[PDB]
């Protein structure tokens, strides 16, 4: 529900500070990464898959990265 | 012996609180539980909560949620009981007393159980009023 | 007989063994088994209950605040301070703003600045455990064979509840005439407890596994309660304002409730409100049949003259119940019930009655069978013949087959390698077949867990695709046990 | 939760007669039961533990019995100096909680 | 918040239906796409990335979907 | 957008696009909210009822 | 079926309903590049106290 789409890129943004100022980012942030050590293996199958497909290493990278960004 | 002496009767302002203190004596003050009875006179007994001496554990019922602290001093071998928000319905007697334990921390029921609650040596009650 | 009409329901063919059997069952399902002899008998499962709990956790969803006094050094020097920021009670934060001839004291600078409030929360969430203790199942298991009424209500007294425990086991059952019945339970192969909570919120509740439980955010408070009033974090609760310079301010968070719901979706509910209710979950137990009577032996067959009432009844491939009503004298003698082709006795069906029984006479007596694929002509009549009902099967039989392989299928998913269990005496291949899937599936299926829908069919059809372009044979598995497992367990999860 | 449901509430006897008080447990209690004799004034007092116990002390007229959520407390011949309130209290689960109490009256 | 972590994949499941029961998904599904629908320019600038970089054409359709993906 | 007291101004799209229950400025007495398939959720276990 | 009663056993079609009435609402409202007006203080320099 409103749990997404959360109003932020948006535009309009002021010169004062809006509302969850400096912290839902660093939520984003530390709430993904936890899921991350709750179930390694995934992190483990989605690099492996990183190191098959492109892989011209900063392609790697990349689509690894995408690994962190997969779903909370 | 086997013994308990609670501090002497009160009266309080609502709202207030008190502080009912129990002493005991004729065993290892750290060798058994304390609980907290109190009975109105217009009804029967009620269990208020509980306090190890060993280690400072403490627990309480549901209704008193909020409204109650209990404190120890193993020095002197004594229990403090205190209640917080006097109302008038709080108006009753109280009494303390003791379980037979195992150890660390409060509250048991597997390792089969103390075998009272407030009726062997618990002591010999206090009388509080919360009046204006 | 209490399992007709639930649909996808297990059909346990044969015994061997010298005794027993294995039945994996659960709830929603229930299971009709057969042997070369002894009554056709349904397992059907009904609420688990776990008695004792023990609370761990205590999230509130709503607070509110009040007092809350703040403050500021003003200078450089310092960082301000306030002596209710003792009490953990209160929330505290540092900011800073500014200060100076305007706020009227030093020096002219960005200054530190304080502020604390009292925390008080109504509503909760009450989240308990259970240990892989007293905790309990009920089952009916129901006989076939007429006795009016249902093939349904479960209410109604024939199977008895039949409880068990582990604290207990060997499951000693008794049923009317034949009804020595033995089984075994193995709950602790259940659920896997000590890996689980019960959830209690306003009233509805909910079962999910115990580590996500404690990483939930929302404000911390541990089971002993007591006053304590004694809640950490609260820094993912009441936020604080700070507009651009001057002040600060606190907010209460508001209620999170619902966004709760929507994060406990993925999990199966329970109901609770006396005790327990628990639904759901699975059991396995084992069947050694050996004391079961064939209710009646030695009689005569029927005389003659039945009077249907109904018709025909399929339901969920086969089985087709018929009810009908005896007329005459004989008493309870045997009826002569057949399934036949056409003309030119070939007979096959297959009758699940086994052993159908008049009762005291006049009562609507009831039968199911499985006639083939085709026509089917089945009889109940016999000196003056006495009835013919003609009947067709459509479908199946490679249908059949295949429908079969999309149950085992699903039930190699869901439950696992219980599922393999689920048969009985396989010998080796079976055995050997549980532990393949047993640490395979185990190390697979698993790590590479915690995935949804989306990222479980893209990863699917990405990986069988980098193996569809593999080198070394390898593709096999790669691809097929890739595409297998992902694809196909993709869509079935997530109910 | 768990509510101790104590009758009768009073009794009325004549001396050396046979009384009986049974509790009812709003859910299985097992073996964990208590009886209380509490004279006016007096703190209350044991009589009987796990239900089924003697306290040493305690005189032999005293017995008690039930298991489940059922239980009965007797005294074989009533005694006058056993005029009281006698109470029965549930420790399971620890909400801890007793009985309303039944009073006697000597005839 | 509890907005996102919300107790999926994780197992236990049952045999039984849940809690959304077939909606979650779709629900997730339509929100993205209509969130896709709303700023379509970021959909532009993202797919020319996928055509820079890698670009195995594979590649391409993956690190699209990926930008996809990154929307919260 | 006015909440119990505190508001938020946000662009309208958004504000549009927003899921939950609907309804639109006219209303008073409608009561004719147009939704609420986002809220109030069904159960349905395993068979019977819902 | 037999169990509900009825007729020839088969998975069949339900509905429900349900009253619906709601509790705290959100006010949003819009406002016309009109009606709107900004308050400057433009304040001197140069002495006095204050
Ligand atoms: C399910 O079982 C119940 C219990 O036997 C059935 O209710 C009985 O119905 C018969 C029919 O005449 C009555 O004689 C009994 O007195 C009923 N039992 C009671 C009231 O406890 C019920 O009919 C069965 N379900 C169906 C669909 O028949
Ligand atoms: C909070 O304020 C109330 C007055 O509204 C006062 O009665 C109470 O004592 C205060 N509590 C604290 C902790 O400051």
């Amino acid at each position: 529900s409103v749990a997404l789409v959360p109003h932020v890129g948006m535009g309009l943004e002021t010169r004062t500070e809006t509302w969850m100022s400096s912290e839902g980012a660093w939520k984003h942030a530390q709430r993904i990464e936890t899921w991350i050590l709750r179930h390694p293996g995934f992190t483990i199958m989605a690099a492996i898959l990183a190191y098959t497909i492109g892989t011209t290493y900063f392609q790697r990278v990349l689509i690894f990265i995408l690994l962190t960004a997969v779903t909370p | 012996e086997v013994q308990l002496v609670q501090s002497g009767p009160d009266v309080e302002k609502p709202g207030a609180s008190v502080k009912v203190s129990c002493k005991a004596s004729g065993y290892t003050f750290t060798s058994n539980y304390i609980h907290w009875v109190r009975q109105a006179p217009g009804q029967g007994l009620e269990w208020m909560g509980v306090i190890n001496p060993r280690g400072g554990s403490t627990a309480s019922a549901q209704k008193f949620q909020g409204r109650i602290t209990m404190t120890r001093d193993t020095s002197t071998s004594t229990v403090y009981m205190e209640l917080s928000s006097l109302r008038s319905d709080d108006t009753a007697v109280y009494y303390c007393a003791r379980g037979g334990r195992a150890l660390f921390y409060d509250s048991y029921t597997t390792p089969r159980d103390g075998g009272s609650w407030w009726f062997d040596p618990w002591g010999q009650g206090s009388l509080v009023t919360v009046s204006s | 007989m209490r399992c007709i009409g639930i649909s996808n329901r297990d059909f346990v063919e044969g015994v061997s063994g010298g005794s027993w059997v294995d039945i994996v069952l659960e709830h929603g399902s229930c299971v009709t088994t057969m042997a070369k002899n002894k009554p056709t008998l349904d397992f059907e499962l009904i609420k688990t209950e776990a008695k004792h709990p023990a609370t761990l956790r205590k999230y509130c969803v709503e607070a509110k605040l009040t007092n809350t006094t703040t403050a500021s050094r003003c200078p450089t020097q310092g960082e301000p301070s306030l002596n209710e920021e003792q009490d953990k009670r209160f929330v505290c934060k540092h900011s800073m703003v500014d200060r100076g001839w305007g706020n009227g004291c030093g020096l002219f600078g960005k200054g530190g600045i304080v502020t604390c409030a009292m925390f008080t929360c109504k509503k909760n969430m009450e989240g308990k455990v259970v240990q892989p203790e007293n905790l309990e199942y009920t089952i009916v298991i129901t006989p076939h064979s007429g006795e009016e009424n249902a093939v349904g209500n479960d209410t109604g007294k024939h199977g008895k509840e039949i409880k068990v425990t582990p604290q207990s086991s060997i499951t000693e059952a008794e049923l009317t005439g034949y009804g020595t019945v033995t089984m075994e339970c193995s709950p602790r192969t259940g659920l896997d407890f000590n890996e689980m909570v019960l959830l209690q919120m306003e009233n509805k509740a909910w079962l999910v596994h115990r580590q996500w439980f404690l990483d939930l955010p929302l404000p911390w408070l541990p089971g002993a309660d007591t006053q304590g009033s004694n809640w950490i974090q609260k820094e993912t609760l009441v936020t604080f304002k700070n507009p651009h310079a001057k002040k600060q301010d606190v907010v209460v968070l508001g209620s999170q409730e619902g966004a709760m719901h929507t994060a406990l979706t993925g999990a199966t509910e329970i109901q609770m409100s006396s005790g327990n209710l628990l639904f759901t979950g699975h059991l396995k137990c084992r069947l050694r049949m050996d004391k079961l009577q064939l209710k009646g032996m030695s009689y005569s067959m029927c005389t003659g003259k039945f009077k249907v009432v109904k018709e025909i009844a399929e339901t969920q491939h086969g089985t087709i119940v018929i009810r009908v009503q005896y007329e005459g004298d004989g008493s309870p003698c045997k009826i002569p019930f057949e399934i036949m082709d056409l003309e030119k006795r070939h007979v096959l069906g297959r009758l699940i009655t086994v052993n159908p029984i008049v009762t005291e006479k006049d009562s609507p007596v009831n039968i199911e069978a499985e006639p083939p694929f085709g026509d089917s002509y089945i009889i109940i009549g016999v000196e003056p013949g006495q009835l013919k009902l003609s009947w067709f099967k459509k479908g199946s039989s490679i249908g059949q087959m295949f429908e079969t392989t999309m149950r085992g299928a699903k039930r190699m998913a869901i439950l696992g390698d219980t599922a393999w269990d689920f048969g009985s005496l396989g010998g080796v291949f079976t055995s050997i077949g549980k532990a393949l899937h047993q640490v395979f599936g185990a190390i697979y299926g698993a790590a590479f867990s915690g995935v949804s829908w989306t990222m479980k069919i893209l990863i699917g059809v990405v990986i069988t695709w980098i193996g569809m372009n593999s080198r070394s044979t390898s593709l096999s598995v790669s691809l097929v046990l890739v595409g297998v497992v992902t694809l196909y367990l993709g869509v079935m999860v997530q109910a | 939760d768990i509510q101790l449901t104590q009758s009768p509430s009073s009794l009325s006897a004549s001396v050396g007669d046979r009384v009986t008080f049974t509790c009812q447990a709003s859910q299985d209690i097992r073996k964990y039961l208590n009886w209380y004799q509490q004279k006016p004034g007096k703190a209350p007092k044991l009589l009987i533990y796990d239900a089924s116990n003697l306290k040493t002390g305690v005189p032999s007229r005293f017995s008690g019995s039930g298991s489940g959520t059922d239980f009965t407390f007797t005294i074989s011949s009533l005694q006058p100096e056993d005029v009281a309130t006698y109470y029965c209290q549930q420790f399971d689960d620890l909400p801890i909680t007793f009985g309303q109490g039944t009073r006697l009256q000597i005839k």
